[PDB]
């Protein structure tokens, strides 16, 4: 359910991860680390 | 009685605190000292994070009350500033200094004994270093300044990869230097661009053989690639003249508005031409480029960057042996261009860097440049390899400008706390007290070390202590001056052959400034705190 | 029942200490009065047109940022609230978003002003709950949707009851176009950074 | 700071006879550069005196 | 950390651990010790505290201080324990007790906050204090001579030892004779309630006297009082726990009567019994009469009748404290008073003591008690010298105990303290640092002697390690000459008790501070 | 706090005041004429005693620096477009004119920089202007082709100190800039202070004038003030030794003969 009002289906872990919000600075960390790995080479991303 | 609308506090009470203050400022700091250290976490309560180790950008990022922290922490900055290293050690010795001295207070010695007793050791201390402790690198070598970066470089997220990324630091700055007159070989760290990038592992990160940009062409039509590159470095911008605010166009004569219209264009059109007639491939301006110019530049099968930094302009102007024109007037009142202003590279290419796309100019004429793309897995792990990495850098500097070394892993302040503990006795006859604490206060880092690493820390400061005393004692063990710790051990070890080494002058000015600032803040016995 | 002429004379000097500790909290709350006030009373107590390019810009604002969303930020207290209104540059434009939760049309305008600032990083989007600002009743029953305005340090707009004139349901753009009618809106993607004494370079001298 | 009449300045003080204390050492300051502890401490004695 | 979406304690609970915490309950105990530090030595000064009903406690005892703070800190309390525990075994060394312990933290905290293993420390300490109360026991100076001027001598001196730090140091030698003197009539026991301290307002401290007797203030007398003689040349006193009143007999008592003539006969029948129990008093012999429960009007007027003396509602220690003096028995019937259960003293006279009317019973030779009659000009100064009254009263009850004596002023400190240093440079060297840290953190009591004094703390402490380590074992500070002395010579002499148990208290309340490394605070119940 | 470094900063500041004033005829000094300039960083052993001055802008001409044997200059018109006291606009009615106006602009600018020039100067102060720009890019650009270092943004009441300093004498029009307005110096160089910022030293000058500068260094800015006061007072002690030249025993004595 995005902020906005936006409705996402998927199963991919960059596009899951992105939408979550978090607090603990060790889960900002691993959301980077999803971000990292979709942008250098766009898959292997809940395996990471 | 006073009638000050404020606090007072006086005596014990104000020493106390301040010494409370300081050490509270020690203790945050104090985990994250030596290669055994770990590294701290810090939000800023928006949801940044910043994973680092360094000792001033711990004490920066904090918002600190006490005054006496408020005089540690610049300290540190301090310390930074001049040095590029040492910032932990030279704030725990302060605070160090700063607690025995007020012990000494509370034990009725009169606060101006310890202060002369602290000017004396300290004076005796830098002595000693100067005269005894340093070693020589003219005898060393290269493996000297590779194993002063790997030193520097441990305790930090690059630390076990220092095998490669202390040969990257030697490279970089040996590429970067220059002389002066007097003959004296400066090395101007900071001329390093310094590019961070998410991506591979870290041994991928590369060292350019020339200079880095963050910037990219400024229209599609532009080849991302030239040879033989020309450099052209510009100071202004290339847009559609628009007239001062002095001077306003008033038309009597509809004539005459298209050639004024058209001229307002052409005046571009004419500059871009006298700067593209001399062969220029390359163009870089710090000002910007608006469309008609782009496409000028793309039907001449040129390269245009618009907003380029000034501080990059200006490197890629000295290493390419460009001159930086800030306008296309010379002493005949005329717009020329000569082709003696054009910089000279052997490729200038945009490659593609984790979807994104940077400018590298490589093997820049009549001068070498350096730069380094930090490949890490974040954000945040590539925050911290730039700020290891400018300590390291800054170490390499401090050894190759000042030849001279020490030996590491606290073996310098153990010799210092000998050789002073037994100078106390032949000067003053309270002052002697003082000189006797500085020794003991200068134990505090081997001491942390050792218990970062869990280790037994009484008995191997005992076992340290005792081979310098040794050494000083003995004439024929002059070769025991080097031992200091092993934290992977946990046992003594000559760090002279270990390869532990680190600049003097870090040691020199993190004593300088740690008395000063203890002998700042012992003079406080009075606060009074007018209200807001 | 005489003596009119008091003169206290001796007494304040001997006891400014207190008065002043008691006018310092005094002055502390006076300047939070004046602040509360200057939206409070005065508006408190009382085919082209289809628009077809505000479809691409809500995609276009879709795809704003990658490294996050990032979230409004939340005053605390009403020292905080003065304290970063009084502070940063008096240049920038400063916009304050008041809440109390349950009310509907909340989220909505907090989600358009998450999109807003993540595509204006110049702006300083920011909320406030109605509870922590103490406001009157009508505030907290019939002025929900409060958009303060702070252009170095006064209004240049005081958008109250913004709910007839944007609905319930309206998004990102649809604001921002509000915004953009009466001018309150002014007019790359890196790696990750760039930003690394000041001796630059020199060369044999 | 060792300075007197700095301190006395930098300090509020809200009592008159301590206001003129706090000038007095001003104008030490001004006329004879330095003492400017030692002159308020003297007048602090003779009022002293006085009160006896 | 995480939320845990089911927690595991209860929430708010606080949990505090590792180097930190020790360090923290180290700096408590260090902060608790500031509160009396200044409180010790003949130079030491009083600590006024207020309560919340406004009540002012003015006290120079160190475990007094101690329990007026409320001290709240978990570790810290300790101090405050081992204070009350030094008061109550001993009844002198509170405020030593807890600068001892606190020095002993502070000294170890470098040690500590290095991550020595507590304990190492603990055995340490251990073997410290058992090598110095060995110390304390071999050297003490006992002579076996067994002879009453010597040992009142001795006793005087402990008690102007004991006295020579508070607001009666000025009459330390008249009021260690008076303590003294009233110590050595109790018989086998030496109860505290056996010595009795009246504290009346108005009068110089010299004005304050040792009763060899009984006296107590005036009880409620009633109408026909003052028709009573108020001095009797040998008295025979009848200490009696009687209820002398026209009074139903019983609770649940209840006469039922048909007859005129036998309301008549029951109202002289009861008249008939509070006289039969009068003249039963009366024909005893008796001359002064003392009750616990009330006397009334008619009884008073009937020994004002006959020349006699009555006291009712006289309190039960009052009662006790006379029956040990005169030599009676405090009788609950009045149907046998025979001669035995009569007390007999030389002297009964009432007296008015600034303001006040008390009654005297002197001239007691067999007497087992005392009573003090403090003179004061304030509340707060007569509790204070009852306070002050108090340790002399304990220091000389130990020294009857046994006559084992040691120097003060920091001699016994510094002697124990060269003992150590030199035991432990014998040792491998672990065990030797801490050892000398505990020899050197002996040398607080003189330190702060000096301290309080305005002394030069370094310089006689110089001096104090210097003869020490040459010779003579009984050498400490000396106030009044600015210097050191030998202060066995100087009669500057404490039992060898009062150190024994300080540095036993002091080591146990070290090692248990030391022992812990985990503080847990569980959330309050009932916050009301 | 500085009693440590009085055995160096003693002996300053008595030089300081000896070389401020003639030491025969003298009643008074005048502190304003001893500047005291304070840069953080360093110990205060570092402090110094400039014969020259020191200012802390920055030289605009970025490239040129330690310009040797340097003749002084200080102006105090402006380096930019033409522009009358009284309102001014030009009128543009042809294209041929929107050249004529750019081309006459860039030969006025270079005429004023090769005026300059021509009287050999080659270090120039320019005073701070707040209503016309006093420094154009065209003009810094001409002046670094002419190898002068250019130092601009200085300040309006510093003016009296530098001319008393170097002995430059201002100049407010270009007709009247010439050679015999100029002072000479040895060396005017901008230093660095290890990474704690930069000044700009000009120290040597023919004819010396009655003004000395003292830099204080220290590691944090508090002990950097208190040596600023301690220097001070050491000042207004030999001031008030140079007038009234009568001394006393200090550590007491006069108060206790005073009661006595
Ligand atoms: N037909 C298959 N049989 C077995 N494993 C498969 C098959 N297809 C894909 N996989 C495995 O699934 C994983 C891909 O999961 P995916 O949803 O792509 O997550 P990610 O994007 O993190 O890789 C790969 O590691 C691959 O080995
Ligand atoms: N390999 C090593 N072996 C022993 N000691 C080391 C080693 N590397 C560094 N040290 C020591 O650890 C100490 C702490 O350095 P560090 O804290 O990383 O620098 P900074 O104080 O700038 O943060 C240094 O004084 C250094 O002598
Ligand atoms: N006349 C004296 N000269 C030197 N020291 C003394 C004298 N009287 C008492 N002391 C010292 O004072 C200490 C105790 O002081 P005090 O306050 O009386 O009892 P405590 O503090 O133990 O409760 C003892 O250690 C003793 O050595
Ligand atoms: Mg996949
Ligand atoms: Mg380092
Ligand atoms: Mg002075
Ligand atoms: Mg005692």
């Amino acid at each position: 359910l995005d902020p906005m009002g936006g409705i996402v289906m998927t199963n991919d872990g960059n596009a899951i991860l992105r939408e979550i919000q978090v607090q603990h600075p060790a889960a900002k960390s691993m959301i980077e680390i999803s971000r990292t790995q979709d942008e250098e080479v766009g898959d292997g991303t809940t395996s990471v | 009685p006073l009638s000050v609308f404020g606090d007072r506090s006086t005596g014990e009470t104000i020493r106390s605190q301040n010494v409370m203050a300081a050490a509270s400022i020690a203790n945050i700091v104090k985990s994250s000292l030596g290669p055994v250290g770990l590294d701290k976490m810090l939000v800023d309560d928006i949801g940044d994070v910043t994973i680092t180790n360094d000792g001033a950008t711990i004490l920066k990022l904090l918002e600190v009350e006490h005054p006496a922290a408020k005089v540690l922490c610049e300290l540190a900055d301090l310390q930074d500033k001049e040095v590029g290293d040492g910032t932990t050690s030279v704030v725990i010795i302060a605070a160090e200094l700063l607690k025995n001295a007020d012990e000494l207070v509370k034990q009725k010695i009169h606060p101006t004994s310890v202060i002369s007793g602290y000017r004396l050791a300290c004076k005796e201390a830098v002595r000693y270093i100067n005269e005894n402790l340093i070693v020589n690198t003219d005898e060393l070598g290269r493996d000297c300044l590779i194993n002063a970066a790997k030193t520097s470089m441990s305790s930090k997220i690059i630390g076990i990869n220092g095998d490669f990324f202390a040969n990257m630091v030697v490279d970089a700055v040996l590429a970067i230097k220059y002389t002066d007159i007097r003959g004296q070989p400066r090395y101007p760290v900071n001329s390093v661009n310094i590019l961070k990038a998410h991506g591979r592992s870290q041994m991928e990160s590369m060292l350019i053989s020339g200079y880095a940009l963050n910037c990219v062409v400024g229209s599609q039509g532009m080849p991302k690639r030239i040879v033989n590159a020309k450099i052209a470095c510009l100071d202004f911008s290339l847009q559609k003249t628009k007239m001062k605010l002095g001077v306003q166009v008033v038309i009597t004569d509809p004539e005459k508005l298209d050639q004024i219209r058209q001229r307002e264009s052409d005046i571009t059109k004419e500059r871009i031409q006298k700067i593209l007639a001399t062969g220029a491939n390359v163009i870089l301006t710090t000002g910007g480029i608006d469309d008609m110019c782009l496409k000028y530049f793309v039907e001449a099968g040129a390269m245009a960057v618009r907003r380029v930094l000034k501080r990059d302009l200006k490197r890629i102007a000295k290493a390419s042996g460009a001159t930086i024109l800030s306008t296309l007037a010379n002493l005949e009142g005329e717009e020329t261009f000569e082709a003696a202003m054009l910089g000279q590279a052997e490729e200038v290419v945009q490659e593609r860097i984790c979807d994104d796309e940077l400018i590298l100019i490589k093997n820049t004429k009549a001068r070498t440049s350096a730069s380094i793309i930090l490949r890490g897995a974040n954000d945040f792990m590539c925050d911290e390899m730039e700020r290891s990495l400018h300590d390291a850098l800054c170490v390499v500097k401090r050894v190759l400008e000042s030849k001279s070394v020490v030996p590491g892993g606290g073996a310098v302040e153990a010799a210092l706390s000998i050789y002073l503990e037994n100078y106390a006795t032949s000067m003053g006859s309270r002052e002697q007290l003082a000189i006797a604490e500085f020794a003991r206060s200068l134990l505090v880092i081997p001491n942390t070390l050792a218990v970062n690493a869990a280790q037994d820390s009484t008995d191997l400061v005992a076992k340290l202590r005792a081979f310098h005393n040794e050494a000083q004692v003995n004439p024929e063990r002059k070769n025991l001056k080097w031992i200091g710790l092993d934290l992977s051990n946990g046992k003594p070890r000559d760090n002279k052959q270990a390869g532990v080494f680190e600049p003097t002058i870090v040691k020199v000015k993190s004593l300088k400034f740690a008395t000063e600032a203890a002998i700042t803040i012992l003079r406080i016995d009075d606060l009074i705190k007018l209200h807001p | 029942l005489a003596g009119e002429g008091i003169s206290v004379n001796t007494g304040p000097k001997g006891v400014i200490n207190d008065w002043r500790r008691f006018k310092q909290l005094e002055t502390e709350q006076r300047e939070e009065q004046c602040r509360e006030m200057e939206r409070l009373i005065k508006k408190l107590s009382m085919f082209l047109q289809q628009y077809r390019k505000q479809r691409m810009e809500e995609m276009r604002q879709q795809l704003h940022k990658g490294p996050q969303f990032k979230q409004v930020f939340e005053i605390s207290s009403g020292e905080g609230f003065l304290d970063m209104i009084d502070k940063e540059q008096k240049s920038i434009v400063i916009m304050v978003h008041i809440y109390e939760d349950g009310i509907p049309g909340t989220e909505a305008m907090n989600g358009c002003m998450i999109c807003l600032a993540a595509e204006y990083p110049a702006v300083k989007f920011c909320k406030v709950k109605s509870s922590v600002i103490g406001a009157s009743s009508q505030f907290t029953r019939n002025a929900l949707p409060a958009l303060l305005i702070y252009k170095g340090g006064e209004l240049i707009g005081n958008f109250v009851r913004v709910t007839d004139q944007l609905g319930d349901d309206f998004f990102a753009v649809d604001l921002e176009a509000f915004l953009q009618e009466f001018g309150l809106l002014p007019e790359v993607l890196t790696s990750v950074r760039n930003s690394a004494s000041e001796d630059s370079d020199l060369e044999i001298d | 700071t060792n300075d007197g009449a700095t301190i006395l300045k930098q300090m509020q003080v809200l009592h008159p006879a301590a206001r003129m204390l706090v000038e007095l050492s001003k104008a030490q300051d001004i006329e004879a550069g330095d003492g400017t502890t030692s002159v308020v401490i003297i007048a602090g004695s003779l009022l002293d005196s006085c009160t006896k | 950390m995480m939320p845990t979406p089911v927690i595991l304690l209860k929430e708010g609970t606080d949990s505090s651990q590792g180097i930190p915490q020790l360090v923290s309950n180290i700096s408590a105990c260090q902060v608790i010790a500031e509160a009396v530090r200044t409180t010790l030595g003949p130079r030491g000064m009083d600590k006024l505290i207020v309560d919340g009903r406004g009540k002012a406690t003015i006290s120079n005892d160190g475990a007094t201080i101690l329990k007026l703070l409320d001290v709240v800190h978990p570790a810290a309390k300790t101090l405050v324990d081992i204070a009350k525990s030094q008061d109550a075994e001993v009844g002198d060394g509170t405020t030593s007790v807890t600068l001892l312990a606190a020095e002993f933290l502070k000294q170890v905290k470098p040690y500590v906050e290095e991550g020595l293993h507590p304990q190492i420390i603990i055995r340490a300490f251990r073997t410290a204090t058992q090598l110095a109360v060995n110390k304390i026991k071999e050297i003490a100076v006992t002579v076996k001579k067994a002879d009453k001027v010597e040992q009142r001598k001795l006793l005087e001196k402990c008690a102007m030892t004991a006295l020579s730090s508070k607001l009666i140091s000025q009459q330390k030698a008249f009021f260690a004779k008076m303590v003294v003197d009233a110590v050595m009539m109790l018989d086998d026991l030496l109860q505290l309630k056996m010595i009795g301290i009246k504290k009346v307002q108005g009068g110089a401290l010299e004005d304050s006297q040792l009763v060899a007797g009984v006296a107590f203030k005036k009880t409620f007398s009633y109408a026909g009082f003052e028709m009573q003689p108020k001095k009797y040349h040998n008295p025979k006193i009848a200490l009696l726990n009687v209820e002398l009143e026209l009074k139903a007999e019983k609770d649940n008592a209840e006469i039922r009567v048909h007859t005129v003539e036998d309301y008549q006969a029951i109202v002289d029948a009861e008249w008939n019994i509070l006289y039969d129990k009068l003249e039963k008093i009366h024909h005893s012999g008796a001359k002064v009469v003392l009750s616990k429960l009330p006397i009334g009007d008619v009884a008073t007027q009937y020994f004002a009748d006959r020349d006699m003396f009555c006291a009712g509602r006289v309190p039960e220690e009052d009662l006790k404290r006379t029956m040990m003096a005169c030599g009676g028995s405090i009788q609950t019937s009045v149907n046998a008073l025979s001669a035995d259960v009569l007390g007999r003293c030389q002297v009964f006279e009432e007296t008015q003591i600034g303001g006040e009317r008390y009654n005297f019973f002197t001239g007691c030779p067999k007497a087992k008690t005392c009573t003090f009659i403090l003179r004061g000009g304030a509340e707060q100064f007569m509790e204070e010298t009852e306070r002050s009254l108090h340790d002399a009263i304990m220091i000389v009850r130990r020294a009857i105990k046994n006559d084992s004596v040691v120097a003060g002023g920091g001699a016994i400190e510094m002697e124990l303290s060269k003992y150590l240093r030199d035991y432990s440079r014998t040792i491998p060297g672990k065990q030797q640092l801490l050892i000398g840290a505990y020899a050197k953190a002996l040398e607080i009591i003189p330190r702060q002697l000096c301290d309080n004094a305005g002394f030069d703390a370094t310089n006689i402490l110089n001096k104090l390690r210097a003869r020490h380590a040459q010779g003579g074992t009984w050498y400490g500070v000396d106030i009044n000459n600015e210097d050191i002395a030998d202060n066995f010579e100087a009669f500057v002499w404490e039992p060898a008790m009062v150190r024994i148990n300080a540095l036993t208290a002091a080591s146990e309340a070290a090692c248990l501070i030391v022992s812990v490394d985990e503080t847990i605070k569980n959330p309050r119940s009932t916050v009301d | 706090v500085v009693s440590q470094y009085s055995s160096l900063l003693s002996p300053m500041s008595v030089n300081a005041v000896m070389k401020v004033i003639d030491p025969a005829t003298a009643t008074s000094v005048d502190l304003r004429d001893i500047k005291i300039v304070k840069k953080l960083g360093g110990t205060i052993d570092d402090c110094e005693l400039v014969e020259g001055l020191v200012l802390t802008q920055k030289v605009s001409n970025s490239g040129i620096t330690r310009v040797e044997k340097a003749k002084i200059g200080l102006i105090q018109f402006c380096l930019s477009a033409p522009k009358t006291d009284m309102d001014n606009q030009i009128v543009v009615s042809d294209y041929a004119q929107m050249d004529r106006v750019l081309r006459e602009e860039r030969a006025y600018i270079l005429n004023l920089v090769k005026q300059i020039k021509k009287t050999g100067c080659n270090v120039l102060l320019i005073q701070k202007s707040i209503l016309r720009d006093a420094l154009s890019d065209l003009a810094l650009h001409f002046l670094n082709k002419m190898k002068i270092m250019v130092i601009k943004d200085i300040e309006r009441e510093d003016i009296e100190f530098i001319c008393k300093t170097i002995g430059t004498k201002p100049v407010a029009h270009i007709d009247q800039f010439t050679a015999d307005m100029l002072g000479s110096a040895e060396l005017a160089e901008e230093v660095n202070l290890n990474g704690s910022g930069k000044l700009l030293k000009i120290t040597g000058c023919a004819s010396p004038g009655k003004t000395v500068t003292i830099v204080v260094r220290g590691s944090n800015k508090l002990v950097i003030e208190e040596a600023e006061r301690s220097i001070h007072d050491a000042l207004c002690v030999i001031r008030c030794l140079v007038k009234k030249r009568a001394l006393i025993a200090g550590g007491g004595a006069p108060e206790i003969e005073l009661a006595l």
